[PDB]
Parts: C-alpha cells; structure tokens; sequence
C-alpha cells in the first residue's frame, strides 16, 4: 500500500483540491501551440497558468511551514 | 465647343475623383490597425 505521511496528506490534499489543473495547464498550453492570437484560450492559458503558480507556491509553502513545526517539535524533545 | 467643354468638365469629375477615392482609401487601408493594435494585446501573454 502507499504510504503517505501528514506532509504527504496535505500535499495529495492540494492534489485533489483540484481536479486536472496540471491537465488543464496542458490542453491549454497544447491549444495555444498552433493558435497565439486567439481569444478565449489566451486568457484562459494566462488564468490557468496563474492557478498554476500559485498552487505550487502555496503546497511549497504550506509543506515547508509544517516541514518547519514539525522539526521545531522533534528538536524540542531534548 | 459648349458641348466640349460639357466634356471636359465631365472628364475633370472623374479625375478630380481621385480626392474622392484614393483620399479616403488612403485612410481605409489603416485597417491595419487590426493587425497592429492586436499585436499590442502581448500583455494577454504576458
């Protein structure tokens, strides 16, 4: 079975919050490949790829931030 | 020559026609701007 620590829950968590953002990221990037100017991709690669972003930095962010907790209380043991 | 300058005049509209014509086409072909002003839209992109 696989495992999954908290940090590896959190990150599936943010996973599963969306349901084919990395998919949709490709379909729209694959559209734009042989249509530039058009419209309603253009914008629609520009939102999706701002999701995109975001949503990495914030599971970066939020698995460091507990990544950070967790030392601090292993380290507090002693 | 009443009935020629009556010809005369008539060709001189025709040729005077180009204030009419090429002048205001000259500015129809600034449809351009379609092309530029769409260009301009990078920020879409980024």
């Amino acid at each position: 079975t696989p495992w999954s620590g908290y940090l590896d829950d959190v990150s599936a968590k943010f996973d599963t919050g969306v349901d084919n953002l990395q998919t949709q990221v490709t379909e729209a990037l694959d559209k734009l490949a042989a249509k530039p100017s058009d419209p309603a991709l253009l914008a629609a690669y520009q939102s999706k790829l701002s999701e995109y972003n975001l949503y990495r930095n914030a599971q970066s962010n939020t698995v460091k931030v507990f990544k950070d907790i967790d030392a601090a209380i292993i380290q507090n043991f002693r | 020559k009443a009935q020629e300058e009556n010809m005369k005049t008539t060709l001189q509209t025709l040729t005077q026609k180009y204030s009419n014509a090429n002048s205001l086409y000259d500015n129809l072909v600034k449809v351009l701007s379609s092309t530029i002003s769409s260009s301009l839209e990078t920020a879409k992109s980024f």
